[PDB]
């Protein structure tokens, strides 16, 4: 009984969350309804480290959807599974955020994150052991991102002594809904160092080549880079919904992926990710192919240009372990030039029998990689380019922050660039 | 009759249990319910296998065992598996979080609030005991439970039980049966603070487990139960002495007599044979002499070393089945004319030899096939050395950049306390170097 | 090649060969270890709940 | 794709095959300290066999046999023959030999002196050399006192004093013989040995200039004046040194010699195979091997002693290292003859 607690934040938060829990809540056999029509005991096994049990053997999500404006979350409520969700658990306000980090950290923010609190504390007084939280946001957005890590870092004061894991979008001009998104993102990055145990990056640029050039989408939508993320969000997961001989719960994995406090920053990917040939059936040596191959990595961000600190590979489906533990050793040391050689056998895989909905079988990636220094040095360049002009900074002056605020996080976070160029050499 | 009181700390130490006290069952002829038809005595008895059972008014043989894990869901296995009846709820232990591979976890910051409970549970055992011998300790060194609180307990039991002797059956951490990278770590960090406090310890390399069990048993990806099911033969060959009539190993005292000239160099090697697949129709079975042979072939050690490299400090040989001495002897002599066995100049060139009739019990649907005759040699090599070194190896690669040490220290431990384990190994491959090599 | 000390019983038998002759912390002292590290958490978490005030 | 580990960049033999193994365009090479390989060309001291054959889904293959040392020591050789009953203390193609450790520090010196007396009261020749920095000398207090002024264990020998003179030039002479032994223990003898010859005419009435006396080719390049003068850099190969034996002796190098040379490498090697044989272990085993033979006037066989980091002649590099990657290393890695060495069967 170690029950995670979900905490979804924001436009980006909550409608990439609504697709996590139609993935899995599918996954699982609980209908739109919480009832559950599966076939297989190994969907209710773990089904209590997302689900609370009401009566009639009810399971409602353990969520909580939080943003600053109505609109998003009527959406989800009026949505497929929207009348899965706890409604007690939906904490929202009218003002709105306007993509202002200020506004969802300090002012508007601060006034709704004392009532969120409260919910969290409910769900956390009714689990027997919380193994800790995961919070699902954008960067670039202003609730997601600068309510979110006043959440995290509220989160982290009640309760100093659990998991904080997040799903985070990073923004991308490629695929941008204002100009800001760097300076959102730059202020929560600093944040996410030093209040989150583990940080799944999701570039917005990689999502989105994956759907134009893989998945031959030629005019993607916001709609169509979700169905990655869920499809990513059930493969990171899979190892803590679901019976195998890992045992993982949060802390175990966090302490064997991440050998430094501050780089605790992955890297996801995803296999297979077939356009519609979809029926062909991909074999172990496949699957292992694309599923370290960069156009499949989501953080948009070249493997081959840093080493990999540690890696941890899932794979779900009926399929040859023994094919598997193969094809493995033979991408490491195939290309062990990547992989840092002072940590031991830092490439770790587990195997799962029940694949995804549709795939006979597929392979979800996690890689804490020295590579994503690139993503940090994107943000920055893009921070620096306006805040050198103080371009769009009297958003946020007006808000009540000072220009000395900013100038700190431009420094935290090229001092995180440094720390992962020293452990790239 | 003196008892023995096993003690399992971790997953692997439960598991491991589990497969024991099942075969320890079949052997002694315990049904699942603890009834022994056999013991004609009720509710009582100095007999040999008393040593590892209590009996109950009611008949019930109950294990003298005690099952610790800081998280409950190896140990309810236990409690609604095959044998749940055997034991009482008190002889199961469970917490609510576990380590998270987190020696200074296990041993600090959660060992720190369950001590003190499991040794009132142990009481409970030593109270029945009318002259308990010692402690044998059945736990992993990558676990955060079973390197650290393992050695908080032997630190404990050492005080509240100065003059019992405490034997250990540890697991060697082997990549390809694992998916902590921190194990390096935690083993040299229970080695250093136990090594004090073991009077004698069989290394157990799941590397070694592993191929053995897709060698000889055919099987392509072993899991636990396969790998248990054949530790606890190993297990039983080495406890057999103390739940038979017998002479040789009779209480574990000798252990430490027979195998351990020297404190700190107590870790004896285990080869044993034969290992031979039931899936095999029918199989040729192997002589006394075959079965001694293969005690020398780095296939079926539990460690995988060259002991042709190293210096015998001792070596006992545990038959079960149809051996009689005279051919212990002539394949003894045979294998001293073909075989590299250099003995250390202050010890004896010489075997001693146990023999029991009953041949190994095999689990029914295990993987073991039923054989006539089968040994197990309990070696005391200098070479079992590369085994501390492939891991201090491993130790010194991460330490070097302080890797996941951050864990270690929220936990309230302090970093010289790494250094300073990682030296006592230091001094540890020392001494086997000084005892082997000229 | 001698056989030595040879001991039977109804269930087996014993002896030995030999081919060639030769040529702690007190319970006061743990308590300061383990509440030692509690120290240092605590502490460690002091700091932590320090700077969130701040 | 293979992968391999350098770690004896002194070694100018392996150096070679590392540069082969990369032309084959299938052979990655990984830093010395990259646990992820296949082939090890390891160093010469202190090899860490201990870490071998451990890491999941590789095949390990290192090119130096654990233990082998005990043939190619001084003091360990003599050890070996006096001790093994294969090769017994009888061994009649390994001259007379004793382990003297100096008086500063079992010692064989009684058992030394006693077979030298014998000797001088036989009037026959009592010319020894000792060795481990070598000294040459008929009196033994003088071979003694030379040792206990070392500190390290030196061996006393007898001194072939009818060594064969290659003429014209009366001069002394050795063979080097490449041997290579695979994983599966089959015993491979180059097809080429070279012979490093003494520039200088043999002298048996002063054993003070060691320069006709010790073929090494540093000694006859640095302290003898005739170097490269009948054959070049004091070597001459199988070609050349089998038509002399005709034109003088009328015998050829296989009958006079190589029977010989092809038994003694046999013996030695077999000796020891259930020391260091890897058939049952975790990883595999193969390494070159340089044996250096003495030839008397009577055509009998001698063996000095074995180098186990041997270094080639500069003629039969390419030939060589090539032959140890076919048989040595493409038998455990293939790639996706008429052979340059004779196996040597024998009884595994
Ligand atoms: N042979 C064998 N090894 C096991 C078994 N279970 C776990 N292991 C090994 O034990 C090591 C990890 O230690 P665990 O026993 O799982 O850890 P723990 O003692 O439960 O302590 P925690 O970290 O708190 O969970 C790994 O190297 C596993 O390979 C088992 O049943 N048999
Ligand atoms: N017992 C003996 N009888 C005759 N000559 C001997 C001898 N012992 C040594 N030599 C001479 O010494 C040379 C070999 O010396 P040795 O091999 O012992 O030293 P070393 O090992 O440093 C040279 P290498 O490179 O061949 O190993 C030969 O050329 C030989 O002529
Ligand atoms: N992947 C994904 N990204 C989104 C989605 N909606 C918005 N974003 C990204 O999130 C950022 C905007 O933040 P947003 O969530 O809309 O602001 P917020 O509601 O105040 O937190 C931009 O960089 C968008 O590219 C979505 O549905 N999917
Ligand atoms: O506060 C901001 C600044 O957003 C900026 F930081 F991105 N708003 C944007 C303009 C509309 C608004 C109501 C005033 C909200
Ligand atoms: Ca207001
Ligand atoms: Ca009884
Ligand atoms: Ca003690
Ligand atoms: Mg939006
Ligand atoms: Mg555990
Ligand atoms: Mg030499």
């Amino acid at each position: 009984m170690r029950e995670i607690v979900h905490i979804q934040a924001g436009q980006c938060g909550n409608q990439i969350g609504a697709k996590f829990w139609e993935v899995i809540s599918d996954e699982h056999g609980i209908d739109p309804t919480g009832s559950y029509h599966g076939d297989s005991d190994l969907q209710l096994e773990r089904i209590n480290v997302y689900y609370n049990e009401a009566t009639g053997n009810k399971y409602v999500p353990r969520a909580i959807l939080v943003d600053l404006e109505p609109g998003t979350m009527d959406s989800v409520r009026s949505g497929p599974f929207g009348q899965i969700f706890r409604p007690d658990n939906f904490v929202f306000g009218q003002s709105g955020a306007g993509n202002n980090w200020a506004k969802g950290h300090y002012t508007e923010g601060a006034e709704l994150v004392d009532s969120v609190l409260d919910v969290v504390r409910k769900e956390s007084e009714s689990c027997d052991c919380l193994q800790g939280f995961q919070l699902t946001h954008s960067l670039g957005g202003g609730t997601g991102s600068g309510m979110g890590t006043l959440l995290i870092s509220k989160i982290r004061e009640e309760y100093p002594d659990r998991i904080m894991n997040t799903f985070s979008v990073m923004p991308s001009p490629k695929v941008s809904d204002t100009v800001v998104e760097p300076y959102n993102a730059t202020l929560s990055v600093h944040q996410l160092v030093e209040n989150t145990d583990e940080t799944y990056c999701i570039d917005n640029e990689a999502l989105y080549d994956i759907c134009f050039r893989t998945l031959k989408l030629t005019t993607p939508t916001y709609g169509d880079l979700n169905h990655l993320v869920s499809a990513t969000m059930s493969g990171v997961t899979t190892c803590l919904r679901f019976p195998g001989q890992l045992n993982a719960d949060l802390r175990k994995l966090a302490v064997n992926m991440v050998p430094f406090p501050r780089l605790h920053f992955f890297m996801p990917g995803f296999a297979p990710l077939t356009s519609r040939q979809q029926y062909r059936a991909l074999t172990v040596p496949e699957l292992t192919q694309q599923m370290f191959d960069s156009k499949n990595m989501m953080a948009a961000c070249d493997p081959r240009h840093g080493r990999y600190l540690t890696v941890a590979a899932i794979f779900r489906g009926r399929m040859s372990m023994k094919e598997v533990d193969e094809q493995m050793l033979n991408v490491q040391n195939k290309n062990s030039s990547y992989f840092v050689e002072w940590i031991p056998n830092n490439v770790k895989t587990a195997v799962c029998d029940i694949p995804p909905r549709g795939l006979k079988m597929s392979a979800t990636f996690i890689g804490n990689s020295t590579a994503i220094q690139e993503l940090f040095k994107r943000i920055s360049e893009q921070f620096t380019a306006m805040f050198r002009r103080k371009a769009f900074l009297h958003w946020y002056t007006g808000e009540g922050m000072d220009e000395m605020e900013f100038t700190e996080a431009e420094s935290n976070m090229n001092d995180l660039v440094s720390e992962y160029q020293q452990y790239q050499d | 009759m003196r008892e023995c009181i096993s003690i399992h700390v971790g997953q692997a130490g439960v598991q491991i249990g589990n497969a024991c006290w099942e075969l320890y069952c079949l052997e002694h002829g315990i049904q699942p319910d603890g009834q022994m038809p056999s013991d004609k005595t009720i509710g009582g008895g100095d007999d040999s296998f008393n040593t590892f059972f209590s009996e109950t008014g009611a008949g019930k043989h109950v294990p003298r065992a005690v099952f610790v894990d800081l998280e409950p869901t190896v140990i309810d296995e236990v409690r609604t598996g095959t044998y749940r009846q055997l034991f009482h709820p008190e002889q199961l232990i469970t917490g609510k979080e576990d380590a998270a591979n987190n020696y200074a976890r296990g041993h600090y910051t959660i060992g720190k609030e369950i001590i003190d409970l499991v040794l009132d549970r142990i009481r409970k055992l030593a109270d029945q005991c009318t002259g308990l011998q010692g402690f044998l300790v059945f736990h992993s060194f990558g676990g955060g439970t079973g390197s650290g609180f393992t050695s908080l307990l032997m630190e404990r039991l050492s005080v509240d039980y100065g003059k019992k002797s405490k034997l250990e059956f540890s697991i060697y951490p082997a990549p390809q049966v694992s998916t902590a990278v921190v194990e390096p770590y935690n083993s040299i960090l229970t080695t250093h603070t136990t090594l004090e406090h073991s009077d004698c310890a069989f290394m157990v390399d799941n590397e070694a487990i592993y191929d053995i069990c897709r060698r000889n048993l055919d099987i392509e990806r072993p899991t636990y139960t396969n790998l248990n099911r054949l530790i606890s033969q190993i297990v039983s060959s080495i406890t057999a002495s103390l739940r038979f009539d017998g002479a040789l190993n009779v209480d574990l005292t000798e252990f430490q007599t027979n195998l351990v000239p020297y404190p700190r160099i107590h870790f004896p090697l285990a080869t044993y044979a034969p290992v031979i697949s039931a899936e095999k129709a029918y199989h040729e079975q192997l002589s006394v002499a075959e079965i001694t042979n293969a005690c020398f072939e780095p296939a079926n050690q539990m460690v995988k070393c060259d002991p042709r490299h190293g210096k015998y400090m001792a070596c006992c040989l545990l038959y079960r089945g149809d051996v009689v001495p005279k051919d212990v002897n002539a394949a003894i002599a045979t294998i001293k004319t073909k075989r590299s066995i250099q003995f250390v100049d202050w010890c004896p060139t010489g075997f001693k030899v146990g023999i029991n009739y009953q041949p190994p019990t095999v689990v029914p649907g295990g993987d073991l096939a039923k054989v006539q005759r089968a040994v197990c040699m309990l070696s005391n090599t200098t070479a079992i050395a590369e085994a501390w070194a492939r891991l201090d190896h491993k130790f010194d690669l991460m330490y070097a950049k302080r890797a996941f040490v951050h864990w270690y220290v929220g936990e309230g431990m302090e970093e010289g306390e790494f250094s300073e384990a990682r030296e006592d190994m230091a001094a540890l491959e020392k001494d086997y170097e000084e005892v082997g090599v000229d | 090649m001698e056989v030595i000390e040879l001991n039977k019983c109804t269930s087996g038998q014993s002896f030995e060969v030999i081919l060639k002759p030769p040529s702690d912390p007190s319970l006061e002292e743990i308590q300061k270890k383990l509440e030692a590290a509690e120290e240092r958490r605590k502490y460690q978490e002091a700091e932590l709940l320090k700077h969130l005030a701040e | 794709m293979y992968t391999f580990v350098v770690r004896d960049e002194n070694s100018s033999v392996y150096a070679e095959v590392s540069r082969l193994l990369l032309a084959t365009g299938q052979w990655k090479r990984l830093r010395k300290d990259n646990p992820r390989f296949n082939l090890m060309l390891g160093e010469r001291n202190r090899l860490p066999f201990g870490r071998l054959g451990h890491e999941p889904g590789l095949v390990q293959l290192v090119n130096y046999y654990r233990g082998a040392d005990k043939l190619c020591r001084k003091a360990s050789l003599v050890k070996l023959i006096k001790t093994s009953p294969e090769l017994s203390e009888s061994c009649t193609w390994f001259p007379e030999s004793y382990v003297i450790y100096p008086t500063n520090l079992t010692d064989e010196r009684e058992v030394f002196l006693a077979a030298y007396n014998r000797r001088r009261e036989g009037r026959e020749g009592n010319v020894w050399i000792a060795k481990s920095g070598i000294l040459i000398s008929s009196e033994a207090s003088e071979l003694l006192d030379f040792i206990d002024e070392q500190g390290q264990v030196h061996v006393i020998q007898k001194y072939l004093e009818k060594p064969l003179l290659l003429e014209p030039g009366h001069r002394k002479f050795d063979i080097r013989s490449w041997v290579l032994v695979d994983h599966l223990y089959n015993i491979y003898l180059y097809r080429e040995g070279v012979l490093r010859t003494s520039s200088e005419p043999y002298n048996s009435a002063n054993f003070q200039d060691k320069t006709c006396h010790l073929t090494n080719h540093c000694i006859q390049k640095e302290y003898s004046k005739n170097y490269g003068r009948y054959e070049e850099g004091n070597e001459m190969f199988f070609e050349e040194f089998n038509q002399y034996l005709m034109d003088a002796l009328n015998t050829t190098l296989e009958n006079s010699i190589l029977l010989q040379i092809k038994h003694i490498i046999r013996s030695c090697l077999m000796c020891i195979e259930p020391a260091i044989s890897t058939k049952h272990l975790h990883y595999q085993s193969f390494q070159l091997f340089g044996f250096d033979f003495m030839v008397d006037e009577e055509l009998k066989v001698w063996l000095i002693e074995v180098n186990g980091a041997p270094a080639c002649a500069q003629k039969l590099y390419a030939e060589l290292c090539q032959g140890i990657v076919d048989v040595a290393i493409s038998s455990v890695f293939p790639l996706a003859p008429t052979s340059i060495f004779i196996k040597l069967h024998h009884h595994h």
